[PDB]
């Protein structure tokens, strides 16, 4: 059960559960920050959630590194 | 008026008992704590009037506040005054106590201790040489001895 | 001149002073200033990089025990770039003798935390690193001792004032005890007390 | 008006706010915070008291040094009374048992008390003089406390025209009466609508009330946003506290709204709602 | 120069050692501790009976904040701020006028006996010795308004007596 | 003592033997139990107003 | 003109210390909501959590960076254990008003402070 669209549905519905996204606007290349208007504060905080959701450390290197939720989707393939 | 007369008797007769021994605890920070102990001493006596040195906050009539009160110490300080027993009683013993004293014009000093708690009986000197502190206790005592508690509950 | 004044003894003076010639004679890579005073207690007048080789050399050699550290206070001077003053202070069991040992310092460069070699610096580098701002490198534990938690301001800066920026009071609306910005009851008057006419005509200083 | 009474620099602790007031009552709940709210304006308040001095010594020390004044007074004489207020700016009524004594009914403390006081008042000549009342407290039946409060608005209303009548909701705090009472039960239950306010919201609506200018004359309401049904309220409060005459009248009654009279909002200040507050002051239940 | 404690052997000879293993079975030193203290039981106790006895003091104490006056004369202060200056804790407040006989005098003068530490700076300071350290410590103020006393308290402090005051300072002013 | 020349003291500065004391309480009570803590805090003579500077 | 710096070279490591501490900060409020015994929601700790790390956003010496790095972990370790008590986490709000706001009006009638 381990598929990739249900990762993405589940990083999909947890950025609904953030409540500080206007609107949800799921993407290949959405890119959050400057395309949608964030800091890498909330940046941040979107990346260690999905820590909080589905398992794995995911360092913070990384996390200045992701910037779009399609690549978190290849990121936790890459990983998990 | 024979029970406003029972009434004035039974009064009398329970702060009496309010009165009588009024074990403190001592809380004591600095030098005014070797002067509560020097109160304690065998000339100067404190079982004469009741009063016994003691280290229960659980079950302590009043409550003496000695030596200088700080930030990082006043909310420790409450905490102890908030786990008392509600017949309660405060003695400010001290010039750091009763109004801040020389560490007045000082961070992390409170000027007082009307800040945290009501005070009752301040007893200034530094320290307050101990026969002024006996008779700020006997001025605490004569207090208990007006109340007039339970003519106020008869008449209200 | 000979009651109600403390003489001098110009033996310790001429030993203190070839001890301190020696000193700086060789360790030439960290010293600038040996200084004596008329009292006969040596200041060695210290850049802030060789901390540990100086304080390591100063407690062995066996030509200069000094096992015994003591105080460290870096006194807040304005008008010098580099502004804070380290003084360890060392003590001979074996010699009675009193070094001060004076390296200086800056608002944020960190001296090299004298705790790995002399164990008694520990709660004197957590002090000053809580009462001025003074950072040490590679210490263990950094906490605040002689202050409250939740305040902050370095207090015995210059630059923070005598009374404190916060007040506390209890209040029963929220139950509790809260700080409030300061309401003094009296204006601490400070007065002038400079007086003029130059007291000491030994240490006037050249002018510009 | 002479120096002194004018308020100078910032605010409270010994920095003098503009307002002398003096306050009655004052030994229990809202009167315990309302001092608390002026002593944090940093005033001069005059709290007479004729109960034994352990209370007001337990609730001294909220004022500054020396700035809150403690005197006597009773519920007979006007002369000692008119000692009380005879140098003040402002004066507060806030005085009313919710049960009958023996030497006092609801009688002739809502109804001798406030008359007495006013007149004294009007004889002494001060300003902005604020009498409380409860809500919807009308002439009619099932509460000699609500007609004795209609009776006591009638008096405030004709006497001194120029007084503030006041009027909060069922008002709940860290020592509430009906809050603490349902907390504090055992059984029964019906429908009632019922809007709380929390205390805070109310006691600065007072403070801004008496230090804002021209408000006088215009009766004020205090009105809760949640307004909802009593038994949900108390389902609520055991839900919190995890455990599953004349007061259950009175509780029993209604609360109804009256709508033409203005309530915070030309006042400026948030009105807090019943669940954060209410999670705040529901400590002490199971462990 | 040195004296150290805790420097011998326990013995091998039979009698010392059963004489200490006597001392352990035996619980004998304990039993000469419950004498040292029966021994004190058997004193007088010296307590002073406090009411009616009260404590021995100096002929200098350091107590009550009372002025003093002339002899058959007028008040003794300037205003001429040395004791507020010399004032560590800065207790003393001082507001001058000249009246209209001409010689300087006051208005208002207040000690803030919260923060008065009790030394003697303000009563060797005065240059003519108007403020005195004064003789009885009996204060045990209820409010903490009375521990802020005006001049016309610390006159009446004053000509409640100055008898022992004058008695205190014509015992000692040869020290001071 | 630090003294700028004036009749002020520019820096004063108290070494006290209680806070070093104090300062090695674990190199004293490493291998013990809580009474003989407070028998360690006996030992030396604290009073907290000259630990505190 | 030689300074040693404390932790980091450039911004960059500056940055990463930084959204490692909020990341502690972020995982570290229900904890204490929960020990303490606070009153507050956990929305409004976060958001002022937030507030206060937005604050100083727009210094760009490392050095701070890297002493301000040091006070907030000294703080999140002083109140991941139950040093801090309950005055002082309250103490890092502001619910006891002074109201005194940033008109030109209000501060007129309340003068003296332009
Ligand atoms: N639901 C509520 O709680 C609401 C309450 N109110 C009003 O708020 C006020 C305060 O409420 P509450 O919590 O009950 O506090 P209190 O009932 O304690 O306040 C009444 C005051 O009057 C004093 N008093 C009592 N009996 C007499 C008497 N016979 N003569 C003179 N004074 C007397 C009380 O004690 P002491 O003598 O010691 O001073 C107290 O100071 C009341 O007047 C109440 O009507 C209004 C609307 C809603
Ligand atoms: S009032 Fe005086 S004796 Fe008492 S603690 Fe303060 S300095 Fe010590
Ligand atoms: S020193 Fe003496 S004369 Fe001078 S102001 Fe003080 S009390 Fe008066
Ligand atoms: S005894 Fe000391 S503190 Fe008191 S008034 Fe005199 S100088 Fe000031």
């Amino acid at each position: 059960p381990l598929t990739l669209e249900g990762i993405k549905d589940r990083v999909l519905y947890v950025l609904k559960l953030y409540d500080k996204i206007d609107p949800e606007k799921l993407s290949v290349n959405s890119h959050f920050m400057k395309d949608l208007g964030l800091d890498s504060l909330d940046q941040v905080e979107i990346i260690m959630a999905m820590e909080d959701e589905f398992g794995f450390e995911i360092p913070d290197i990384d996390a200045e590194k992701l910037m779009c939720p399609q690549e978190i989707v290849d990121y936790i393939a890459d990983k998990k | 008026s024979r029970g406003e007369y029972v009434v004035a008797k039974l009064d009398d007769l329970i702060n009496w008992a309010r009165r009588s021994s009024l074990w403190p605890m001592t809380f004591g920070l600095a030098c005014c704590a070797v002067e509560m102990m020097h109160m304690a001493a065998p000339r100067y006596d404190m079982d004469r009037f009741g009063v016994v040195f003691r280290a229960s906050p659980r079950q302590s009539d009043v409550m003496i506040v000695a030596g200088t009160l700080t930030n990082k110490m006043a909310p420790a300080l409450r905490k102890v005054y908030d786990q008392m027993p509600e017949p309660r009683y405060v003695v400010s013993m001290g010039s750091c106590a009763n109004g801040g004293g020389y560490y007045h014009y000082s961070y992390s000093v409170v000027r007082g201790c009307d800040r945290i708690v009501p005070v009752d009986i301040y007893v200034p000197g530094c320290p307050p040489t101990a026969e002024a502190l006996l008779y700020g206790i006997l001025q605490l005592q004569k207090k208990i001895k007006r109340e007039k508690r339970l003519r106020i509950w008869y008449r209200r | 001149t000979r009651p109600t004044v403390r003489p001098r003894n110009d033996v310790a003076h001429k030993q203190l002073s070839a001890f301190g010639e020696y000193v700086a004679e060789i360790l030439p890579k960290y010293v600038q200033q040996v200084q004596v005073s008329c009292f006969s207690e040596l200041e060695i007048c210290i850049h802030p990089d060789g901390v540990i080789p100086v304080l390591t050399f100063l407690r062995d050699h066996s030509n200069a025990q000094f096992k015994s550290l003591a105080d460290l206070t870096a006194v807040d001077i304005p008008t010098r770039q580099n502004r804070f003053e380290i003084v360890y202070n060392l003590l001979s069991l074996r010699f009675n003798s009193r070094i001060r040992v004076k390296t200086y310092t800056d608002e944020l460069t960190p001296v090299e935390s004298s705790v790995s070699v002399y164990k008694a610096a520990n709660w004197y580098e957590r002090e000053i690193w809580d009462m001025f701002g003074v950072f040490f490198a590679n210490h263990p534990d950094l906490r605040r001792i002689l202050t409250d938690y939740g305040f902050e301001g370095h207090p015995f800066r210059k630059d923070f004032p005598l009374s404190g920026y916060v007040e506390l009071r209890y209040d029963d609306e929220v139950k509790r005890v809260v700080a409030e910005p300061v309401e003094l009851a009296q204006e601490f008057r400070k007065f002038d007390l400079n007086s003029p006419w130059e007291a000491f005509p030994a240490y006037r200083q050249p002018p510009e | 008006l002479h120096h002194a009474v004018i308020p100078h620099g910032k605010g409270g602790r010994s920095s003098v706010s503009g307002i002398v007031a003096t306050v009655f009552g004052a030994t229990g709940f809202l009167g315990r915070y309302l001092v608390n709210h002026l002593g944090r304006m940093g005033s001069q308040v005059i709290v007479p008291y004729r109960c034994e001095p352990y209370d007001t010594m337990h609730l001294r020390p909220m004022g500054d040094l020396g700035q809150i004044i403690f005197m006597d007074w009773n519920g007979r004489d006007k002369d000692s009374i008119r000692r009380a207020v005879e140098h003040s700016n402002v004066v507060i009524n806030l005085v009313g048992r919710e049960w009958e004594t023996k030497n006092f009914d609801f009688e002739d403390v809502f109804v001798k008390i406030p008359q007495a006081i006013a007149q004294v008042s009007k004889e002494a000549g001060v300003e902005k003089f604020i009498h409380i009342s409860h809500l919807n407290a009308d002439i009619k039946s099932s509460s000699k406390y609500l007609r004795n409060k209609a009776v006591g608005e009638k008096e405030v209303r004709e006497t001194f025209p120029e007084a503030t009548i006041i009027k909060p909701a069922d008002i709940f705090g860290r020592e509430d009466r009906f809050l603490n009472y349902f907390a504090n039960i055992r059984s029964l239950g019906k429908k009632t609508v019922k809007q709380p306010v929390y205390i805070v919201d109310v006691t600065k609506g007072i403070i801004n009330a008496i230090k804002d200018p021209d408000a006088r004359g215009k009766t004020f309401a205090f009105v809760g946003p949640n307004r909802y049904l009593l038994f949900d309220l108390v389902q609520y409060v055991f839900a919190v506290a995890h455990r599953p005459r004349d007061k259950v009248e009175r509780i029993h009654t209604t609360d109804r709204t009256l709508p033409h009279l203005p309530g915070l909002e030309d006042l400026g200040v948030q009105a807090t709602p019943l669940e954060l507050k209410a999670i705040e002051v529901l400590r002490r239940h199971r462990t | 120069t040195y004296k150290y404690v805790n420097l011998r052997e326990p013995s091998m000879d039979m009698k010392s050692v059963t004489d200490r293993a006597a001392q352990t079975l035996l619980w004998t030193e304990l039993i000469r501790g419950l004498g040292m203290t029966l021994s004190y039981l058997f004193r007088e106790p010296a307590t002073i009976n406090y009411p009616f006895e009260k404590g021995p003091l100096s002929p200098r104490f350091r107590g009550e904040h009372a002025l003093r006056r002339y002899p058959s004369g007028e008040e003794r202060c300037i205003a001429c701020k040395l004791c507020e200056a010399v004032c560590p804790a800065q207790a003393i407040t001082i507001e001058a006028e000249p009246r209209a006989d001409g010689s300087r005098r006051t208005t208002r003068y207040d000690i803030d006996m919260t923060k008065c530490i009790y030394c003697g700076f303000c009563q060797e300071a005065c240059p003519v010795d108007a403020i005195v350290e004064g003789p009885n410590f009996e204060f045990s103020t209820e409010t903490h308004e009375e521990l802020l006393y005006n001049k016309e308290k610390l006159l009446n402090n004053g000509d409640k007596w100055e008898a022992e005051i004058a008695a205190n300072i014509q015992a000692d002013y040869l020290y001071r | 003592l630090v003294s700028d020349g004036s009749s002020r003291p520019y820096r004063c500065k108290i070494k006290a033997p209680g806070f070093a004391h104090l300062a090695g309480l674990d190199k004293m009570s490493k291998g013990h139990m809580l009474a003989d803590v407070v028998a360690i805090i006996g030992t030396q003579d604290i009073v907290f107003g000259e630990v505190d500077r | 003109t030689s300074v040693k710096p404390i932790f980091s070279r450039d911004m960059n490591e500056a940055k990463r210390r930084v959204r490692e501490l909020y990341r502690a900060w972020y995982r570290e409020v229900p904890n204490t909501v929960h020990l303490f015994q606070l009153d507050i929601s956990v929305k409004q700790g976060r958001d002022k959590v937030r507030e206060m790390f937005k604050k100083n956003a727009h210094v760009t010496d490392p050095r701070v960076v890297d002493l301000l790095v040091i006070k907030g972990k000294m703080e999140l370790e002083e109140t991941i254990n139950v040093w801090k008590q309950r005055t002082h986490v309250m103490r890092f709000f502001h619910e006891t008003e002074a109201p005194r706001p940033k008109d030109f009006l209000s501060k007129f009638y309340v003068g003296h402070d332009p």
